[PDB]
């Protein structure tokens, strides 16, 4: 019933453990759950979490605003983390703001220099936004792709696949403005791998910008002279990019291009090679439900035990090709 | 959007352009995409761009404003959102605006660009 | 115009920028295309703002970005896309693509001309051309000619379809009689339609010229001919037993 005893069990004497839990039996919870909103520091993350269910009852009032405010640490000064902002925004089901806050957090962390933490965070937010089936803004998908190309780089380098790292590093190079922290060090070794793989023509342009006035006098002091030489004697020799049919229209675009000039839908991308999926070798990680060129996924599963993206255990044969890919290539405008 | 009567008409007026556009429209396998193409067909470019943005395709709006010369529109659209190669378009657009002014003998305006672009 | 006649396109644009009409801009744009200076063409058409020609030029450029070098295919596309339809034809011919010319003339349904661009031969191509012609002929409401137009190619499905659609019971007989080899739903399709048309006069006849004379015998009394029913049941005594109970 009202459970006034639970609601006021030991709520006096300035506290009773989770006094907010006590006031949170029924009704509108605004004594100690809300004194956790009156607490400018984290007395317990459990309390803010339970205030997430406080607005989970869709109370839809200024109490939700108060929680958001304590969240931003604007009146507090020491906000904890906007992961709670994501859960809170999820609660009242305004996902068009949850996606924005997700992107903001990912962008900030990415800029700072965290490059794998940003990946896991953005994957963990894509997780719920997709599981709930809400459509995912192109901003989040695009950032996921360009922030995942980075991890693919390192993997294709450690594995020793000279061309894959070049391709992905080209994509990262094009969107290197998003990457401030290692702006010379990434474009550097973008050049090195491009030349060490066969795309030295592109590396010419990239090293030019690398030797540009702003970027210059910061170039790696290992092979600064080598970079100057490559630019000085630039060869226009670049191996032509291969082609493959678009999955949901029969048309031949290159491997790293995702926007098909034909059907005009945005082809998804692998999780091993960053290319545009092919109907003939579609698959998915059993856990993260993301595409992969089955040939390439199996090829890369060279004792690396976590998935390329979700970072969970994976092995030789819990990965088999798929045929009804229309459940993945359903035209979003048609869907 | 019959695309069957329309092609017959477009042959009844020797009009090979109309037939080819109808075929291309046939390749598209999505509604609200064919709608964007046809509101581009009659020249309502602003309507087509707004439609492209509403269906959450910044990529095609940038592309459409790139096919025409609205490089200022391309800059404004690149101001927000994020795309697959955003510096590439940014630099290309600056250089293109520099060329836009330079042909009209408007230096000190082309020079503002050509510098943000390289 | 002085610059255009000498095929100096970049200078022509440099002078045009000083301010010229829109017709001159368009003329410069066309002459850039035919001269294959696509950058000048892009800037000209931008300054006239034709999305059709700009998308053509972008298509050509995206082709050339991939393996595409031939200069007569591109000029043929340009002539075709303005509307010459004949100089474009020869340009397509000269390059190793007459198939493109065939597609052009079939799209314009100018089939008299596409007769002499069947350079490949008949590797299931001649069927395609004649079927496209006959489809056109039906679409303009000239069904009589369309009848035989299908007949030339393997269009017995389509031929029967239209024939019944207007019911040439004066003709379906002749075609189906000429039709042989007991095709599942062509030689039996006219049969299917003869009992829809006021044509039991031929309904049993056709399947009798296909073979299934048991339900066909029953259909004889579906022509309210009991005597003929028993007569044909003599041929198929089992069918007689099967379809004499309804007579009972
Ligand atoms: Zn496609
Ligand atoms: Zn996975």
């Amino acid at each position: 019933e009202d459970y006034q005893s639970i609601a006021l069990y030991f709520e006096g004497e300035k506290r009773y453990l989770q006094a907010g839990k006590f006031f949170l039996l029924c009704g509108q919870y605004s004594r100690a759950l809300k004194h956790f909103l009156k607490c400018p520091s984290s007395e317990d993350n459990v309390a803010i979490e339970m205030a997430i269910e406080t607005v989970g009852q869709a109370k839809d009032e200024l109490l939700t605003n108060q929680l958001i405010d304590h969240l931003l640490g604007e009146n507090d000064g020491m906000p904890k983390d906007a992961k709670y902002l994501f859960r809170l925004y999820m609660a009242l089901k305004q996902y068009r703001e949850a996606a924005q806050t997700a992107i903001i957090i990912a962008r900030e962390e990415q800029s700072a220099g965290n490059y794998r933490n940003a990946h896991d965070v953005l994957f963990s937010m894509y997780a719920e936004l997709k599981s709930q089936k809400i459509k995912i803004p192109s901003e989040m998908a695009t950032n996921l792709m360009i922030l995942h190309s980075y991890i693919l780089v390192k993997i294709h380098v450690k594995n020793g696949d000279h061309m894959k790292g070049a391709r992905m590093l080209i994509r990262v190079a094009n969107n290197i403005s998003k990457f401030p922290s290692h702006i010379v060090p990434i474009l550097t070794s973008t050049v090195i791998e491009c030349h060490r793989a066969g795309l030295k023509n592109s590396a010419f342009s990239f090293a030019a910008m690398l030797m540009r006035p702003e970027y210059r006098s910061k170039i790696d002091a290992k092979y600064k002279k080598k970079i100057e030489g490559m630019v000085r004697r630039p060869d226009i020799s670049e191996i032509e990019e291969a082609t493959t049919p678009c999955p949901f229209c029969k048309f031949l675009l290159p491997e790293c291009e995702l926007l098909c000039p034909g059907c005009k839908n945005s082809i998804p991308y692998c999780i091993a090679t960053g290319r545009h999926m092919l109907k003939d070798d579609w698959t998915v990680c059993p856990h993260c439900d993301f595409p992969a060129l089955y040939s390439e996924l199996k090829i890369m599963l060279n004792t690396e035990s976590t998935c390329p993206m979700c970072s969970e255990r994976l092995n030789a044969a819990q990965l088999k090709k798929i045929s009804d890919c229309t459940q993945y290539l359903r035209t979003e405008e048609e869907l | 959007l019959d695309l069957y009567t329309a092609e017959q008409a477009f042959v009844r007026c020797k009009d090979y352009q109309g037939i080819k556009f109808v075929k291309r429209l046939g390749k598209l396998l999505s509604e609200s995409m064919k709608q964007a193409e046809v509101v581009g067909y009659f020249g309502r470019f602003e309507e087509a761009e707004r439609t492209y943005l509403e269906m959450d395709r910044r990529d095609l709006a940038i592309g459409l404003r790139l096919k025409l010369g609205d490089w200022f529109r391309v800059l404004q659209l690149l101001k927000t959102g994020s795309g697959d190669a955003d510096d590439s378009l940014l630099e290309q657009a600056n250089n293109a605006i520099g060329d836009y002014f330079a042909d009209r003998q408007k230096w000190l305006n082309a020079v503002q660009y050509y510098v943000q672009g390289r | 115009y002085q610059y255009l006649d000498r095929k100096l396109f970049k200078e022509a644009y440099q002078i045009a920028c000083l301010g010229v009409t829109d017709t001159d801009w368009r003329e410069l744009a066309m002459e850039a295309l035919e001269g294959l200076d696509f950058e000048t063409a892009k800037k000209a058409f931008i300054r006239v703002q034709d999305l059709r020609y700009l998308e053509l030029i972008s298509s050509i450029e995206e082709r050339k970005k991939r393996g595409e070098t031939n200069n007569d295919l591109f000029l043929a596309d340009v002539f075709s896309y303005q509307g010459k339809f004949h100089e474009a034809a020869k340009l397509y011919k000269r390059s190793g693509h007459e198939n493109l010319a065939l597609e052009m003339y079939t799209d314009l349904c100018m089939f008299e001309y596409a007769k002499d661009f069947l350079g490949s031969g008949d590797p299931k191509e001649t069927k395609m051309l004649i079927t496209k012609q006959a489809d056109w002929a039906r679409n303009i409401k000239e069904p009589k000619a369309a009848v035989e137009m299908y007949i030339s190619a393997g269009e017995h499905v389509k031929a029967i379809e239209i024939c019944g659609d207007h019911g040439w019971v004066d003709m379906l007989i002749d075609i189906a009689r000429k039709l042989d080899k007991a095709e599942r739903e062509p030689l039996l399709l006219c049969a299917t339609y003869l009992k829809k048309l006021d044509s039991p006069g031929y309904a049993a006849e056709t399947y009798l010229k296909m073979g299934d004379l048991k339900s066909l015998v029953q259909l004889h009394v579906e022509t309210q001919r009991w005597d003929e029913a028993f007569a044909l049941g003599e041929k198929h005594p089992e069918f007689k037993d099967d379809i004499y109970m309804p007579y009972a």
